[PDB]
């Protein structure tokens, strides 16, 4: 359920993500967790890149 | 000269999401730990002019001391202040049981300043009781609040482990090594890029580390309190790598 709704434990260090909807995520963490969430699964999220979408 | 714990420049304590930007300098051993490429990822807390205390995490992409640069003294997060001390860091030190806290040795031991002065170290196995009123700092994200690149903090109630680990706060996860910190509404909180700075609880006379931002459940949700590493439960194994370095 927890992780379905996106709720995950994320360390809170800054290494920003880009993920395939064009939005930044503070650190992979926070990406992994909406990727696996019913709202991520939802739209076909991804990781693209490996900073800042435009950084 | 100077002794730890004691801000030559008294803090706002306000009633990082939510909190408030600092007095410049009320927080002078709040360290920005950035990467050789110069740009704020984790905080830090200065122990003593030449380590540093951090989370673990903040160290899992390089083992590389070259790889990390210390700021210490800044207010600004981007426009470093004349007076700041940039210091490079020479060695790493992980706690062995894999908990997220860890050392940096400074490769020159910065100058105690009115706007550089280490925090003083809890007692061993100190555990800060419940409702007592601390404070987080850091330049991390900040989402719908004011203050973004500039250092932040935030006055905070301590939760005891035994409600924090209730099942709908957060539900086992925080053990004894760890403190739970956080309003039960929400809305006030350490976030991302505040990790491994510190938390401090006033104590008579001066300020004690008694927590190292770690985690949480996203940042500033009701019934979703951060969790920090306990450094009371670590104090003996500080000491030694500075005692045996
Ligand atoms: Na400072
Ligand atoms: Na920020
Ligand atoms: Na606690």
């Amino acid at each position: 359920s927890d992780a379905e709704r996106g709720v995950c434990a994320c360390p809170r260090i800054y290494m920003p993500v880009c993920g395939s909807n064009l939005k930044t995520y503070n650190n992979d963490c926070l990406l992994r967790c909406e990727i696996n969430s019913d709202l991520g699964r939802a739209n076909n999220l991804r990781k693209i890149a490996d900073q800042a979408c435009d950084n | 000269s100077f002794d730890c714990g004691k801000p030559q420049v008294e803090p706002k304590k306000c009633p990082v999401v939510g909190g408030c930007v600092a007095h410049p300098h009320s927080w002078p051993w709040q360290v920005s730990l950035r990467t050789r490429f110069g740009m704020h990822f984790c905080g830090g807390t200065l122990i003593s002019p030449e380590w540093v205390l951090t989370a673990a995490h903040c160290l899992e992409k390089s083992p590389r001391p070259s790889s990390y640069k210390v700021i210490l003294g800044a207010h600004q997060e981007v426009n470093l202040e004349p007076h700041v001390q940039e210091i490079e860091v020479s060695r790493l030190f992980l706690e062995p049981t894999r908990k997220d806290i860890a050392l940096l040795k400074l490769s020159s031991p910065a100058v105690i300043t009115d706007k550089v002065i280490p925090a003083c170290l809890p007692s061993p196995n100190y555990v800060v009781a419940d409702r007592t009123e601390c404070f987080i700092t850091g330049w991390g994200e900040t989402q719908g609040t004011f203050g973004a690149g500039l250092l932040k903090e935030a006055q905070l109630p301590v939760i005891e482990n035994k409600v924090c680990n209730r099942y709908e706060f957060l539900n086992g996860r925080v053990q004894s090594t760890e403190l739970c910190a956080g309003h039960l509404a929400g809305g006030t909180d350490s976030c991302q890029g505040d990790s491994g700075g510190p938390l401090v609880c006033f104590e008579k006379d001066k300020y004690i580390l008694q927590g190292v931002t770690s985690w949480g459940l996203g940042c500033a949700r009701p019934n979703k309190p951060g969790v920090y590493v306990r450094v009371s439960r670590f104090v003996t194994w500080i000491e030694g790598v500075m005692r045996n370095n």
